[PDB]
């Protein structure tokens, strides 16, 4: 018995449905639960091994797809220059060294090597392009053993790719495939032969021999959850649901529309066995709609994205009267408003610096407008540090989200119990504030009014400052954090874990 | 007195609406199959099947009917099927307010080939599939019941209309004419005088029924180019046909078309517009108007730095391109993200003016709704249809006269002045009050 | 449990492959085992249902695969000639016939019927046709109601059929199918769709929800052979060889060329969990030939494929010098020469008859062949009918068939007890007779030259007429018909079922 | 000392045998990919692949390796097999006599269109893919070790290739010519002469090697029209190229060869021929033979009535027409039909006349097998291919007098008249004695 999970790709830049997953890989280990994720896209311009490394992943929890047939398991890049110049016949005149681009000659024939390197200072190698006559003709990946090749050709003097092939590692062939524009059309095995990359998925599936005691979890539909669906109902089936499953501005109390993402299992989803949402509100706003508009009704159970190993506790001076927040700095995240709330509230609340702490483009609009406002000194601007920390040293948390469906920032927030101010919107906002205790919430006209809410956020500052509930509810912030430590967390994902086996 | 049009149309809808307020009532057929017809009306298509009349609930997109784990695709203007992603059946949409409403659904062959498609009505029954063959041409249509059962067969080669209803003996009609002159026979419906909108088969009807007593008239939505067709030529010069008089509205289409007839010919015509009521007046805001679907509008900045004084709203349904939101820099510029219907008749109450300038194509009739309101409809060339509502005064072509076009509404200050500017364009949509509706036919009651 | 048998199509004339089944369906009827019979190929020319009771089938034991989706289950046509006439508007005057059919007419509106009747002196309507103007634009057929309708349309001055229909008892549809020149296309159930009608039959099965111990026979492979052993793993599978298996001429001791009809079996056969044939001696070389060339060694029984209620005695005084010959009428059969050696028999022994019983190829250049040579009223060309006690009212059998599986025409002639006279061949002949008792087997130089064969055929005709041995080898082909005996036919049957059901 | 040969075709094989009888057994070398090699000759592809010598045993139609449960079929001409019987990959039969051996088998893609080409060889397995691009455009071809690991890729479009030996450095090459060097170096051959049949690339390696020591000669056999090639008439203009002399064995060809350009190239002009093996003798029986994979066959309803003291063995393993069996009635004559593959050469064995009648195909090079057992062939002007070995005194009228072939070919009813009758038709293809080709050839090294 074992849990498959399953999402299109990676690398080092990632977004929050990787690290969600990546996250929940860690706890899976600690439930003993046997766990395997499985990547779809086509990983070749670095290692798929370097990216399971960097978000964390283990060597022996990555089920490569086009991996998987190759008896080669899931390495690291092992491989020198000097092992590569020992497959290589005759020996080079020229070696340059452009960076990563290392460039070796023989002109003596017409043919050189181009290969590039992981680090410029590295010994390693992740491909090699051989050259001969400049048309570039092969090209070659490495792991452990050359597990891949691509083969290429000149068409209007610009080289092309044709086919490519994935070895073991004895080197002999384990299957190839054709691409004609940029796009997968046939695969070739010994004993197979397929001309859909999505039918490629099923063959996929029916080798990993899934019995009823298995589970299934799928992240994005995109490319696959058709035939997922169809291939899994011999073991238990869920889908996760990460941000927004709908629009609310384009949906009547007739009829609903969900997210293109989320459309397809929302559907169907009488096959799958049960559903995640991040937050409990998302739960139940979910839970309310599908029961109206169609009468379906499967089981949705809470989980969180992050944790906490514990509640942060600070000796630390708790400085009175001051700001905090973390974000990219982003137009979603509506920021150029919070600057507005710091300069109105100064000449009622005296001394109060609030940190920034993130990085994004379009910033200069940010360090562009603090100046020339009457206040340019009152609050730093700052790209990025190690936050778990810091929290408790500043007094509450600003955020200015439209809609976030879960957030960690919160999460780490309510740790050092430092109090938050965000608007009532879906979902994590609303989840971690209750009007009345710990925060305030500030429903908006469906519409950016901007000096409506440019005071009314100035105006609940105050009332934590002027007086006495300034810690009152920040220790309340506490009985809420409890519930998200990492040790319930843990709970809830074995007691589902038995929430479906059972049955 | 009956309405027998053949197709339902902008055109139709507005024309079936005015005679109402002319105290005609008369009873309203149309001869083509659709099932979005609003409650006044019938076709001999969909009477006999048993749809359950002034119901809504249309099929919702992803409700469509699909095999097992058969994955149906987004919505914008288009919605698909697919069996492993291999494309499989397209549901073209509905034409109405709340989008993504199903009117066909279209399947195909592994080879992309088009085969069936079975339409929908307002209710959304599967009431007709439709068979296709060889060259991607038509075959016969199935109208059926909402048990499942078989009512009529048009067999589009032949015309022949095979008519089994419940109950009752099996007959087979030569052409699509006969069964229009059944159908009414049952229904006992009043001839003595007819209106239609088609030298279609709305025509062939009186060709055959010339012997019943009365008067007929016929009415012109479509242009005319250079000469006359056919069968118009037989409307003039023959006279124990029921129908004597024929009518057109435009104001251009009428003399052009008179143009071509001698002396004699010209006497059998009556010229008059439409009346279109407008849920209010015009109160000269300062303030205009936008509906897109993507990026971007041509001159939309050069516009923007030629007018300071008033608000620039544009919106979507999707969440908005960059290139859209880099406007917003200035103050007149204002956008609105995945807009709901609820912000959507406010922005109209807010504006005064419209623009389609918009690349793409039409919002839901935006362009309608931009003169039913009032607004001052206007744009260069390369528009989006409909053009039935917008004057030569007042359009323009690819942002060269951008700045006269600012004059032309600065040239409305007075309270008047935007006013013989409104009622240029007032008279080119052909609005003609009631009043005349009921002098030129008093003597054709 | 239940064993289904799967049987592309059927006429009034249908072959001895169709006739083992009828046979061994009242084979099955008395060991108390359901079974049903199905039938994949387009039967419109008559109803499906004459043709099944007609060969000893019960309605209730017939499958078609065209009905079973229907609520409509198989039946004679019970709709009377006014029935019809009372379903169309007007009335007529003018009314013709000839043959099975009648044509009403209405004609003040160009529009008549073309009816078609079951048989002549009844009034009962298995088709129905309306022409309009001169085109035929509906055909509707017949059991007790519509059971299914066909449209049409004009394409170069001809009829022809663009899409069919079927329908349930209360006139709802079913499903219809397109059809684009002669092959059948798409297929409209409301919900699904089907481009191949390979993919129908694996619907087909895949509903009929086969248990562990259910058996799927197969008797015809042609265009849905792979279709068969895809979804049937799930039960038990089995494939009888009706014919020869395979061509000793083009074979070396290297290569076995197979017969086309069962070869996808031979080649898969590990799939497939049993086989059957009819003699031993066809096991035996097959099974052999089966591990010398691709080794593989399936479960291989013997079983005859027509039996006997029990031999028959002709009652009514033995007809003197009489010949009787049947079979599918057809080139294989050599039917030519039997015609060659009668006239000249004719001779010596003059008034002694022959019967040909048949209905098929070529019966006409038979027909062509009597008129001119030297027998006026000395033969019978009767077509193809009943023979239940025939064969017993003759004397002597015939059969020129160079090779047969079985041959059951003779089996059924060994149940009369009557003498044979044939070649010296696998499998049938070499059974069936051993030349010192009953009958003679003639060896045959690898080649057709007329005056070798037919000439040598009468050498034994005449040592039988004239005379001795006519009266004491009926017993004795009476007394090898003991062998294949409903009882030992039953026996065979039983034991084999649950043999496979031990696994 | 070696033979090179760019293409396999019976053509080649005929100069192979001359030789041998003639008493040269040098190298042989094979452009070309085949694997159905008859194992005297090899191949620079096929060397460093693995698989054995010896052994002859194809794949059977049937045995074709194929995803679960997907449909086989073959016809005897081709196979094919079907996923839910829509066609998905072809199977092409090998040049070789017996029916169904699989040479090459082609897979096509959901549209039908040709991707890949899976080739086999005499030794019953895949030993290299083939693929394609876009307008069933050549693009390369992989070649496989016997446990696949890859050996040789060859890019079609640029001309390089890729050598990946076992345990072996990676070199690549440029042009097929610098291969073939490269083959010849890792054999160590004795290259002091060598022997090709064509101005392909096996010409091209003698214009490679200009400087090397040896001399080497050029057996011209493809057919000429209105110009001598640019490349041949480059080694008559030319002096120093290894190649010095083209020997042309058919006549025809030789006859108009010096009617061309005129001057000295009449030197390096020679005449030659090939020393067959005849598998049997005449014996001037009665019977005779014509195989036909169509019916009918021309001028036959004549020749039947004309000379009843003979007999007619015409046969298809086809099913036979109708209209033919009619001629059955016709007691000389007896038609065979469905034969064993050792049952055709039943005929061949007990007829000695062969008559090209035939309107359609050859079947199984119907004329060569006739040829190379003797069986005098005469016919009309709708002969078949190959028509190269029948003399034109056996040639007649299409439809035309077909007696004149009669009381000619009667003729031959002594001992005498079939052996003088024979040997026009015998040198039409120049049949030499094995003396003719020692003296030729003794001019070089020996
Ligand atoms: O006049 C006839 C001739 C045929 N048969 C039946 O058709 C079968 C013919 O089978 P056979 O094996 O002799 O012919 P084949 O199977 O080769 O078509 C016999 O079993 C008979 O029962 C019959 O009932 N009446
Ligand atoms: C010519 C021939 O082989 N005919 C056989 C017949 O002998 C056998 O009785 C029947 C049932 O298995 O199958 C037929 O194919
Ligand atoms: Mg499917
Ligand atoms: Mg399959």
């Amino acid at each position: 018995s074992t849990v498959y999970n399953i999402n299109l790709g990676i690398g080092w830049a990632s977004s929050g449905v990787e690290y969600a997953q990546a996250y929940r890989a860690q706890i899976l280990r600690r439930i003993q639960q046997p766990a395997k994720f499985i990547f779809m896209d086509m990983i070749l311009a670095d290692n798929i091994q370097h990216l399971t490394e960097n978000i964390g992943f283990l060597d022996e929890e990555i089920i490569w797809l086009y991996n998987y047939f190759t008896d080669i398991k899931i390495a690291p890049t092992t491989v020198t220059l000097d092992q590569v110049l020992a497959q290589v016949a005759g020996q080079p005149e020229r070696s340059e060294k452009e960076g990563k681009i290392v460039r070796y000659f023989y002109p003596q024939d017409d043919q050189f090597i181009t290969c590039y390197l992981r680090q410029e200072d590295q010994d390693f190698v992740e491909h090699v392009e051989y050259v001969s006559r400049g048309r570039l003709i092969r090209k070659d990946y490495f792991s452990y053993v050359r597990y891949a090749s691509e083969y290429f050709a000149p068409h209007n003097d610009a080289a092309t790719l044709y086919q490519r092939r994935f070895y073991h590692e004895d080197g002999s062939v384990a299957y190839d495939m054709l691409i004609e524009d940029g796009q997968e059309k046939l695969y070739r095995f010994p004993d197979r032969i397929f001309y859909s990359k999505a039918e490629l998925v099923r063959y996929f599936l029916q080798c990993l021999q899934l019995q009823a005691d298995d589970v299934v979890i799928l992240d994005r539909e995109t490319g696959i959850g058709q035939v997922v669906f169809e291939e899994s109902q011999k073991a238990k089936l869920g889908v996760v649901v990460h941000a927004e499953h709908f629009s609310e501005n384009a949906s009547s109390d007739d009829y609903i529309l969900w997210n293109n993402f989320y459309d397809y299992q929302f559907t169907n989803a009488d096959k799958v066995d049960f559903f995640i949402v991040a937050t409990e509100a998302q739960k139940r706003i979910l839970e309310q709609q599908f029961q109206h508009y169609s009468d379906k009704q499967p089981q949705i159970a809470t989980i969180p994205v992050g944790s906490l190993d514990q509640l942060t506790y600070p000796k630390e001076p708790r400085k009175p009267y001051s700001m905090i927040t973390a974000s990219r700095l982003a137009t979603e995240k509506h920021i150029d408003w919070l600057v507005a709330a710091t300069v109105q509230a100064h000449a009622q609340l005296p001394e109060l610096t609030l940190d920034i702490y993130g990085k994004g483009s379009e910033e200069d609009k940010l360090r562009r407008r603090i100046e020339e406002a009457g206040a340019q000194d009152y609050i730093r601007l700052k790209g990025h540090a190690d936050l778990s920390q810091i929290y408790a040293g500043y007094e509450l948390y600003l955020t200015a989200s439209t809609s976030e469906g879960f957030g960690l920032t919160l999460m780490e927030a309510v740790g050092s119990g430092l109090p938050l101010i965000g608007f009532d919107v879906r979902y994590g906002n609303q989840t971690f504030i209750d009007d009345g205790k710990n925060g305030y919430l500030l429903p908006v006209s469906s519409n950016h009014v901007e000096d409506q809410i440019i005071a009314a956020f100035v105006e609940k500052i105050i009332a934590l400052f002027s007086q006495g509930r300034q810690q009152e509810m920040s220790q309340h912030s506490y009985q809420v954090a409890e519930n998200y430590l990492t040790s319930r967390v843990e709970a809830a994902w074995t007691q589902l874990l038995k929430e479906v086996r059972d049955d | 007195m009956i309405q027998l049009f053949d197709y339902y149309n902008q055109e139709t809808q507005d024309l079936h609406d005015s005679l109402l307020a002319a105290g005609y009532a008369c009873p309203t057929i149309v001869i083509e199959a659709n099932g979005f017809l609003p409650d006044d009306m019938i076709s001999p298509y969909t009477y006999f099947l048993g749809d359950e009349e002034g119901v809504d609930h249309p099929l919702f997109f992803n409700q469509v009917p699909v095999p097992p784990f058969w994955e149906i695709t987004g919505d914008h203007q288009v919605a698909r099927v697919s069996d492993m992603g291999e494309e499989r059946a397209r549901i073209h949409y509905a034409s109405q307010a709340r989008g993504r409403l199903v009117k066909q659904v279209d399947w195909l062959d592994k080879k992309g080939q088009l085969r069936l498609s079975e339409r929908y009505n307002k209710q959304g029954r599967c009431f007709a599939k439709t068979a296709y063959k060889s060259g991607q041409e038509a075959f016969n249509t199935t109208y059926y019941s909402t048990d499942g059962q078989e009512r009529i067969v048009e067999n589009h080669v032949t015309g022949d209309i095979i008519l089994t209803l419940d109950q009752e003996p099996l007959r087979i009609f030569k052409s699509r004419v006969d069964f229009i002159r059944f159908f009414l026979e049952r229904l006992d419906l009043d001839l003595d005088h007819i209106l239609f909108n088609s030298l279609a088969y709305s025509f062939l009807v009186s060709h055959s029924l010339t012997g019943r007593a009365g008067q007929d008239i016929l009415f012109w939505q479509e242009p005319l180019y250079d000469e006359l067709p056919g069968n118009m030529q037989l409307i003039l010069d023959n006279s124990q046909l029921r129908t004597q008089t024929i009518v057109i509205p435009d104001l251009a289409t009428y003399e052009k078309a008179m143009s071509l007839a001698a002396a004699d010919q010209q006497q059998k015509f009556l010229h008059l517009g439409y009346h279109y009521d407008f849920k209010r007046d015009n109160y000269l805001r300062k303030d205009a108007l936008i509906l897109t679907h993507s990026d971007q509008i041509e001159g939309l900045d050069t516009l923007v730095q030629s007018l300071p004084q008033l608000v620039f709203r544009i919106a979507a349904l999707t969440e908005m391109s960059p290139k859209l939101l880099s406007m917003l820099s200035y103050k007149n510029v204002v956008l609105y993200q995945n807009a709901s219907l609820k912000q959507i008749e406010q922005l109209y109450l807010e504006s005064d003016i419209y623009l389609d300038i918009n690349h793409g194509g039409q919002v839901l009739q935006a362009v309608r709704k931009a003169f039913e309101n009032n607004l001052l409809i206007l744009g260069f060339e390369q528009t989006l249809h409909d053009r039935h509502y917008i004057a030569q005064q007042h359009i323009f072509d690819s942002s060269q006269p951008a700045q006269l076009a600012s004059i032309l509404e600065e040239a409305l200050c007075g309270v008047e002045q935007m006013r013989s500017a409104l009622q240029a364009q007032g008279r080119h949509a052909n609005d003609v009050p009631v009043s005349l509706y009921q002098e030129t036919l008093q003597s054709l009651l």
